């Protein structure tokens, strides 16, 4: 909760998880992919999250050890979201991630990309990306057309891709 | 009309500010390893930076993606071991 | 603690044995003030809250107003006695 | 290591490397009509004490208590989206009370000096 | 008042030990507040750690009489820009 | 509403000449008028001593606070009645007796600085409040500039100022570091059994009592006092008292004090024999304001104090404020008057006084004899209901102790009565001009409030029974 | 590696090292320069200890206002100064040593609860443990520490702001109506 | 290691040598205003004067009078010679192309130009004379005086950004920049910006107090080297304030359709391409700048104290706090207040 100052040590330690708990797949995805996949990973991991969240409100300080079995199922769930969307839109995915690599990870700096991957995902792991809290007769910011924030350089890729898919009229 | 020698100088400042921008950005990328600087970093972009440098294994921001971590990934996990602040 | 201990003790001293000169016990009292600053900043950093930095906040502009006040004093006693003496007032 | 620290170090040892190159490269040769300070020519006394004006040491006074309002504006200028609509009223009336205390000033004209070159106001009233 | 504002704005690292000492004032009248002195332990030694110190030198003071000194998994430090190496 | 008098007040004087001064404060002395009157009936939301706490954890209102408002509000209206009126229509007194451009400006801030630390309940909001009133304790001193001793007294009372504030806010971090915490409301009696909090709890204390007058730092107040002219100190002698105590009487974080009962001990004595062998009356008159502060430390070690507190502090304040009006009606009759700012100053000017306007003496005499707690008069029954509240507790050296030095400290109070009631060779038959009318009948009615105020002990405690309990 | 440990212990030393200057200086305004450097020291610890943001509020509020006023004072004024003689202050040595003994020590003694003095005083040097520090990923936005002041100043506490302002107020009409002479 | 050593060298080498052409490129340009060549004798075209000015000054010897403190004598131009440099850190070349990147670069760069008052006022005191003492009380308080208004321009920029960082306020600028709305402002910081250097439309000291030479007058060498150089960095560094938070740091137009046009892929051509447009941009505003610093210079006489007194505090300041209020205001009225 606070930072590290003033001389800090990184130390780690060499052991294992006991016995009675369980092993679980941990993610391996990185800040752009995981940024990427945030939305989806959330479309289909309300209820997990969810539970994990209100077991650890409703056990308190408790905490780490008696809301473990539900952690387990957010990092599961997940792991399946980004499996499923590398087997289906693994290179378009990747055109979004490594669009945010550049661009301070700004999600504003890549609309074009994002538009091709939120199409894809829809068309075949059936996965919607919303907004949620947002009220009617205001719209979505990744919908609109000419925002007033356009990004310094729009990426090649992902302007090529873009007006192939035009061309193509999938999009 | 208007006089070279006076804006000659300037022609001088303008050309080092600028020759300076460029090779400082030039830098900036060859130290990120080919991509641009993280201008402006919040307390959950600094733990997820180190994060991800747990992640690829070394490098700044080589930006893996894979299914399943790996193995020695459980194990590196790090605590920061403050001093007593006297 | 030590820090902001041995500031306000060392500046407190250092007023009380105050006898060259009145411009010393001026600034042996801002650095008290800052003493007193250090203990507080560290008990926030320590507790983890901006509660004692709050106090802190408002005691800087305290403290500013402070010497505003009381240098605006001494040139009203320097008015009527155009020297100031080294014993003190 | 960051290239932040590298500077704030660096900028002094050029600093300290030009007044060394001086000292060490320029003759020294001093003597007494060249030392003293320089007043247009002329050496003359000077006096132990002088006297000032109330405005001269007024506008320092004076000015601590606006800078600290303005440093106090500080803290709202970061915040300003969460107190949404009460912290907006809140700093209204901090400032309000600041600008009545300036208009006492402005009133008073306390940092205005006057002049004593009067145009002798009072005419020729005779026998 | 800024009574559990952390320096994010949060709740601070002993809000839960002081909010559990509020719950036992809350529902107590005087003259049986004797009960509710295991909360207020917990939550003055969550601020100043004084229970903790004491039993960490009394495991330290064992620490160094040893001449085996550790036969356990061990904790190994790293220098900061080796977080991922291996 | 105090808020609303600064605001309208400082843009107001910024407009006036300096010739329309005088009138302005007779403006504010109506409008204080108007907010005892039209604004009382707060009373009746403070039944059976409901306490409130507004904006916040931060100011606390009960109706103990509710009652020193009122009391602040008063002597001010008597005070700013001082300045804003004439004593005579003389060239003498409009040089002597003459208010500045700023003065009720630094009033009213003080007033506010005053209130904000009895209606308090954070620390923060008692630091702020003291430094406030100590800047304008401050200012209101070096006003008169043009005199070298309130320049001198200004600076000395400066230093002396900041280190008893650097004291108090060390005090406050200091008791901070082991309370995440700016309440003592957070303390609710079972934390002080199991907490070492004597050492904190008690060099707050200490640090806002020495700015008061108790004894081992006596002697640079009695200096302020002597130094200060005659208008200025009768209002920087009462607010800091009468704020001070009223926020450390309210929270009772003093109690079996052996600290705070041996400064009560060594104020009472050295309080007492000190005023002796003195000859400036603002001296003797400062002194007497030292045993009288004595009496309130006394009552810092008690629980439950809340009747002889406010009641000895209205005695004080009556007792006090005609006290010192007196002394400002006698500056006619003396054969000497010296030091513009400070007309009289010794005790032995005043030697004549019953053969030129008697009932002066009367009016002196009336006052003096409460002060040394004469049953007819209201000082005795704030004596009584003190002791009565020490001997409750069992604080039995302490009472004894109280007795020697009310009977030391009447000897220099009837030294006033001496000197007073004495021949003059050379006395007043006529006068051509006469004393203020609203200015005279304000100390008439502070005699009658002292004189046929024990009339209504029996009312007030039947009030005291319904509003605090 | 471990050259960078000590920093802290270093400006306390430092820290001390310069208040010696401050009281004992033949020339004023040098010794004012050596609490300006003292305002650099404190800032370095407060940046030392995590508080980046103080700092810059100490070197912009102290230095560049209280000290700028100070400085400004002592040049168009007249101070008389004597030197730290032996004779004069040698008589004031012992009591000094008496104060300097018991308010160090009685300053160590209010952070620690134990009946017992003596352990009130040792549990003030009982800190050779590191703290563990764990990321926690429960905060979603850069509010940094200037924007919980700015949050907590003006709905909390923003009485105290407004008190504050007053106080502000004071500060501006207090040196103006000394220093007027109106008419 | 190697890397972060070679761009402070390199950026340390391109701003020293931008504040020696810069005194070269006055004398040339007041010149034509004036109708007269500048230097033509000392270089090609009159270029590497300023090194004929520094040399020789560095050899002319340093003479400390019998009056003086020789520590503060010699201690007031390093101070102010670094305070002048310390400030070039938290300036971007770019998007996050600082000397350090720090999360708060407002504050730091409202801090050293706070420190940067020192050395005017105690330069007054080395040498202690009475005529030389008061010129610098003069000079200190208009520096402080017009300050004040400096900070609070920030203060009411940062009003629409919520964030101290500076690549912040350049990257919120992209859709309009802060001097098109907020005209007023660009003229009343141009004039505390002047005001703040004690530059000559608004100087006293250099010429009308009872010192010859301001100040600094008895001083040779190294003393005068650091001056004339603090002054210049002062000049281009409180340009450096105006091009980011006022006009555009480093932004000129969109230039993402001439990219797709020329590039294909991110190269370190590409890099090196978009750097130079981002610090074109940057220099040009700074340059366009610094030539409204000379071209006021040469039109205008100069001020009184107290002309120079009213018109800060009695002028400008009262307007300014009209500023304060209509600004948050305006924010208010429509459903806009900025974010973090
Ligand atoms: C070149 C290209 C780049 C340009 C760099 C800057 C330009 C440098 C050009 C500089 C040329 C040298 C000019 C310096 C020069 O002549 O003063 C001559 C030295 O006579 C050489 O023995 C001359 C020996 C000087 C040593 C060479 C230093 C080279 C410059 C390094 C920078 C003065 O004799 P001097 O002993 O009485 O002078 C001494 C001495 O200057 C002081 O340190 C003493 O305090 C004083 O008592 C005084 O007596
Ligand atoms: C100004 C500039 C700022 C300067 C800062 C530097 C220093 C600051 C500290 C000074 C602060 C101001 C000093 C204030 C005076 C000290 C006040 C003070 O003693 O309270 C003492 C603390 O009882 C220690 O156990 C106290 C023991 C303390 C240890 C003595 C010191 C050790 C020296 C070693 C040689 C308590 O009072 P108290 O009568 O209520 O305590 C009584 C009684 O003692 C107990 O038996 C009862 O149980 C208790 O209920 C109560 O009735
Ligand atoms: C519970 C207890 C709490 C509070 C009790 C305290 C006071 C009672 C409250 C209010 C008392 C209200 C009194 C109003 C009526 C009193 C009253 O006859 O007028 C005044 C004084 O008038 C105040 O001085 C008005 C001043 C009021 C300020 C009183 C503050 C004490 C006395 O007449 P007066 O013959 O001298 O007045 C005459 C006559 O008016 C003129 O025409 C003449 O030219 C002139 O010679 C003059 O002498
Ligand atoms: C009206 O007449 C006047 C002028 O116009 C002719 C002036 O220019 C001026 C101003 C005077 C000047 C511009 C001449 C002084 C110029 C200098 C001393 C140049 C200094 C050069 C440097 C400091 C070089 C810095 C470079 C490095 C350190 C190399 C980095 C590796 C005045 C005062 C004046 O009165
Ligand atoms: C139309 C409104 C008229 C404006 C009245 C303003 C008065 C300001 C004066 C303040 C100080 C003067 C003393 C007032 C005593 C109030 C007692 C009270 O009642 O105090 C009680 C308890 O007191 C105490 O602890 C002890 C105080 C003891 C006073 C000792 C002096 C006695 C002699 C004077 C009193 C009798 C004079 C009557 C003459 C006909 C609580 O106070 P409360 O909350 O009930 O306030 C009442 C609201 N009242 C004012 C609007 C009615
Ligand atoms: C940046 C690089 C650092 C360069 C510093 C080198 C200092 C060398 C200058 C020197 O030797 O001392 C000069 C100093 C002059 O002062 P003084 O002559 O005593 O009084 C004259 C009043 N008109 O004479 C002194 O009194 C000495 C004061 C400084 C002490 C340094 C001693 C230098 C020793 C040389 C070996
Ligand atoms: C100390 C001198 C006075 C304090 C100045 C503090 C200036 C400051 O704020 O430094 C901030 C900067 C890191 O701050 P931050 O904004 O979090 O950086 C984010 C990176 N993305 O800090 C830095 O980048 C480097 C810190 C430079 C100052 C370190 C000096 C340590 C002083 C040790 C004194 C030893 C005696
Ligand atoms: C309906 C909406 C409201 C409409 C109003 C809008 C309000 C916002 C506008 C704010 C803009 C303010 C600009 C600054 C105004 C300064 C006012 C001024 O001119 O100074 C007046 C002053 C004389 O004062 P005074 O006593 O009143 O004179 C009466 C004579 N009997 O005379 C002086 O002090 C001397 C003048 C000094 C001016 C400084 C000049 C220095 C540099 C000039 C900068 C030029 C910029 C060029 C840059 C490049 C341009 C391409
Ligand atoms: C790019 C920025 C620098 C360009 C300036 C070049 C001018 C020049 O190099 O000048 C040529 C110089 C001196 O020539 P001069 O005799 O004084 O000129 C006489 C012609 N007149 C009469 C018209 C004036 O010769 C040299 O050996 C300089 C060699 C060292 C060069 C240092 C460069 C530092 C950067």
């Amino acid at each position: 909760p606070r930072e590290a100052a003033a001389h800090w040590v990184p130390f780690e330690d060499k052991a294992n998880m006991p016995d009675n708990v369980p092993d679980v797949v941990e993610v391996g995805a990185t800040s752009a992919p995981l940024l990427s996949a945030s939305y989806f990973i959330g479309a289909k991991c309300k209820p997990y999250n969810d539970d994990f969240m209100l077991c650890r409100e409703e056990s308190q300080g408790s905490g780490a050890i008696d809301c473990l079995k539900e952690g387990r199922r957010v990092t599961r769930c997940a792991v399946s979201v980004i499996e499923d969307i590398n087997k289906s839109c693994l290179d378009e995915f990747r055109l979004h991630w490594q669009c945010l690599e550049q661009n301070n990870h700004q999600l504003s700096g890549c609309r074009k990309a994002e538009a091709l991957l939120n199409k894809c995902v829809f068309t075949k792991l059936n996965l919607e990306k919303k907004i949620p809290g947002l009220r009617p007769d205001e719209e979505p910011v990744f919908l609109k057309k000419d925002p007033w924030i356009k990004p310094a350089v729009d990426d090649f890729k992902s302007v090529r891709a873009y007006a192939e898919a035009k061309k193509n009229g999938t999009l | 009309a208007i006089p070279f020698e006076a804006l000659l100088p300037y022609g001088i400042i303008f050309g080092l500010l600028t020759a300076g921008g460029g090779a400082m950005q030039v830098l900036h990328v060859y130290r990120n390893g080919g991509v641009r600087d993280r201008f402006a970093i919040d307390q959950w972009d600094s733990q997820m930076m180190e994060r991800d440098l747990r992640l690829n294994g070394g490098q700044g921001r080589k930006q893996v993606d894979q299914a399943t971590a790996p193995e020695a990934f459980k194990h590196n996990h790090v605590w920061k071991s403050e001093r007593p602040l006297i | 603690m030590f820090i902001g201990t041995i500031i306000l003790v060392l500046s407190f001293l250092g007023f009380v044995f105050n006898r060259r000169n009145i411009i010393l016990a001026f600034i042996c009292l801002e650095t008290m003030l800052l003493g007193i600053n250090l203990i507080l900043l560290r008990n926030s950093v320590l507790f983890d809250d901006i509660s004692g930095s709050l106090f802190a906040i408002v005691i800087i502009i305290l403290a500013g107003v402070e010497s505003a006040i009381g240098l605006s004093l001494l040139v009203s006693y320097y008015r009527l006695r155009g020297v100031i003496n080294s014993y003190g007032i | 290591m960051n290239t932040f620290i590298i500077f704030i170090i660096l900028i002094p040892i050029v600093g300290f490397a030009l007044l060394a190159v001086n000292i060490l490269l320029a003759v020294y040769k001093p003597y007494n009509e060249k030392l003293g300070a320089f007043e247009c020519g002329l050496t003359s006394f000077n006096q132990t004490r002088l006297a000032f004006n109330a405005a001269f040491i007024l506008v320092a006074i004076l000015f601590l208590p606006f800078d600290l309002e303005i440093s106090t504006l500080l803290p709202y200028v970061m915040s300003i989206y969460l107190v949404s609509n009460y912290g907006f009223t809140i700093v209204l009336l901090f400032l309000l009370i600041l600008i009545i205390g300036f208009v006492y000033e402005i009133n008073t004209n306390a940092l205005k000096i006057n002049k004593h070159n009067k145009p002798n106001t009072d005419s020729l009233i005779y026998k | 008042t800024a009574a559990g504002i952390s320096l994010t704005g949060g709740r601070n690292r002993c809000f839960s030990e002081w909010q559990s000492f509020m719950h036992c004032t809350a529902k107590t009248d005087a003259k049986s507040r004797a009960q509710c002195l295991p909360n207020f332990e917990d939550y003055m030694e969550c601020l100043h750690h004084t229970k903790e110190k004491a039993r960490l030198r009394e495991i330290e003071s064992v620490l160094k009489q040893k001449k085996e000194g550790l036969e356990a998994p061990p904790v190994k430090v790293i220098p900061v820009k080796a977080i991922g190496l291996v | 509403m105090l808020i609303l008098a600064i605001i309208s007040l400082i843009t107001f004087v910024s407009m006036s000449k300096l010739s329309d001064n005088r009138a302005i404060i007779r403006l504010i002395n109506i409008y204080l008028i108007l907010v005892l009157v039209l604004d009382s009936f707060l009373y009746l939301l403070f039944l059976n001593n409901q306490t409130y706490t507004v904006m916040g954890e931060l100011l606390i209102f009960n109706s103990f606070t509710f009652y020193i408002d009122m009391l602040i509000y008063f002597i001010m209206i008597v005070i700013s009645s001082l300045y804003g009126y004439n004593l005579y229509n003389n060239n003498l007194y409009k040089t002597l007796f003459e208010p500045k451009k700023e003065l009720i400006i630094l009033f009213l801030i003080n007033i506010l600085g005053a209130l904000l630390i009895v209606h308090s309940n954070d620390f923060i909001t008692l630091f702020v409040a003291i430094e406030l009133q100590s800047y304008s304790i401050y200012l209101i001193t070096a006003i008169y500039n043009s005199s070298y001793k309130a320049s001198k007294a200004s600076m000395l009372y400066f230093f002396m100022g900041g280190i008893l504030s650097i004291l108090i806010a060390y005090s406050i971090n200091t008791y901070y570091s082991v309370l995440n915490s700016y309440t003592l409301h957070s303390l609710d009696s079972l934390i002080i059994n199991t907490l070492d909090l004597n050492l904190i709890l008690i060099a707050l204390s200490l640090g806002l009592l020495f700015k008061i007058g108790i004894a081992p730092l006596h002697k640079w107040l009695i200096s302020i006092y002597e130094n200060t002219p005659i208008l200025i100190t009768i209002y920087i002698s009462l607010i800091p008292k009468i704020s001070i105590l009223s926020y450390l009487v309210l929270s009772n974080i003093s109690i079996n004090s052996l600290v705070i009962s041996i400064l009560a001990i060594l104020t009472l004595l050295v309080g007492s024999v000190g005023g002796l062998l003195q000859i400036k009356i603002k001296r003797l008159l400062a002194f007497s304001g030292l045993t009288n502060a004595g009496y309130m430390m006394l009552l810092l070690l008690l629980n439950n104090n809340e009747f002889s507190y406010l009641y000895y502090i209205t005695q004080y304040s009556i007792s006090h404020l005609a006290i010192f009006m007196i002394i400002i009606f006698s500056i006619y009759y003396i054969n000497y008057i010296n030091n513009q700012y400070n007309p009289i100053i010794y005790v032995n000017q005043l030697k004549g006084l019953i053969h030129d306007n008697a009932y002066l003496v009367l009016s002196m005499a009336i006052v003096v004899f409460s002060f040394i707690g004469i049953p007819p008069l209201l000082g005795f029954f704030g004596k009584l209901n003190i002791l009565m509240s020490i001997l409750n507790n069992g604080y039995y050296f302490i009472s004894i102790v109280l007795i020697v030095a009310s009977l030391i400290s009447a000897l220099y109070y009837l030294y006033l009565l001496n000197v007073s009631i004495q021949d003059k060779n050379n006395i007043l038959i006529n006068s051509n001009e006469t004393v203020s009318s609203v200015l005279s009948y304000i100390l008439s009615s502070l005699i009658i409030l002292i004189t046929f105020g024990f009339i209504y002990n029996s009312l007030i405690i039947d009030i005291f029974n319904v509003y605090f309990n | 590696m471990y050259l960078t440990y000590y920093f802290i212990e270093i400006t306390i030393f430092l820290a001390i090292l310069c208040t010696i200057f401050i009281i004992s200086a033949k020339n004023p305004m040098v010794s004012i320069l050596y609490m300006i450097a003292l305002f650099v020291i404190a800032a370095m610890y407060l940046y030392l200890i995590g508080l980046g943001i103080f700092s810059l509020l100490y070197i912009m509020i102290y230095i560049g206002a209280i000290a700028v006023l100070f400085l400004f004072i002592i040049t168009l004024l007249d101070i008389n100064s004597t030197e730290l003689s032996v004779k004069s202050n040698i008589r004031d040595l012992p009591l000094v040593l008496i104060s300097l003994i018991v308010l160090t020590i009685s300053g160590l003694m209010i952070y620690s609860n134990d009946s017992i003095l003596i352990n009130k005083l040792l549990e003030a040097f009982g800190n050779d443990y590191n703290t563990i520090i764990t990321q926690d990923w429960f905060n979603i936005e850069n509010t940094t520490l200037l924007t919980t002041i700015g949050n907590v100043l003006l709905t909390n506490n923003a009485f105290i702001l407004l008190v504050l302002a007053i106080v502000l107020l004071l500060g501006i009409i207090g040196p103006i109506s000394i220093t007027m002479k109106h008419k | 290691m190697i890397i972060n050593i070679v761009e402070i060298l390199i950026f340390l080498v391109c701003v020293l040598f931008s504040v020696a052409y810069l005194t070269v490129a006055e004398r040339k340009t007041l010149a034509y205003m004036q109708r007269r060549l500048g230097p033509n004798f000392v270089g090609y075209y009159g270029l590497l004067q300023a090194f004929a000015d520094a040399v020789k000054l560095l050899l002319k010897e340093i003479v400390l009078p019998k009056e003086s403190n020789y520590i503060i004598l010699v201690i007031s131009p390093l101070i102010t010679l670094i305070t002048a440099l310390i400030g070039w850190v938290v300036i971007p070349l770019g998007p996050g192309i600082t000397l350090g990147e720090l999360n708060l670069g407002i504050l730091f760069s409202l801090a050293i130009g706070s420190l940067g008052v020192f050395g005017s006022l105690l330069s007054g005191w080395s040498s202690n004379s009475k005529y030389s003492l008061l010129g610098s009380i003069r000079s200190t308080a208009q520096l402080i005086s017009y300050e004040l208004i400096l900070t609070s321009i920030f203060i009411i920029i940062i009003m629409f950004v919520s964030s101290l960082n500076i690549t912040t306020i350049i990257e919120t600028q992209r859709v309009v920049w802060y001097c098109i709305p907020l005209l007023p402002l660009l003229l009343i910081f141009f004039i505390a910006s002047v005001a703040e250097t004690a530059r000559p439309p608004f100087d006293l000291t250099e010429s009308e107090s009872e010192l010859v030479a301001g100040y600094f007058t008895e001083y040779s060498g190294s003393p005068f080297v650091f001056f004339f150089l603090a002054e210049y960095s002062n000049i281009i560094l409180i340009s450096a304030f105006n091009g980011y938070l006022l006009l555009g740091g480093y932004l000129s137009f969109n230039y993402s359709y001439l990219f797709n046009i020329l590039f294909n892929d991110y190269s370190y051509v590409s890099f090196l391409f978009e750097g130079l447009i981002n610090s074109s941009a940057y220099a040009i505003k700074l340059v366009f700048l610094m030539f409204s610093f000379i071209w006021v210079r040469a039109a205008f006489p100069r001020f009184t104290y107290d002309n120079l007194i009213n018109f800060c505090w009695i002028i400008l300041l009262p307007l300014l706090f009209g500023i304060f209020l209509i600004i948050p205001s305006t924010l208010y009225i429509f459903d806009s207040f900025p974010t973090l």
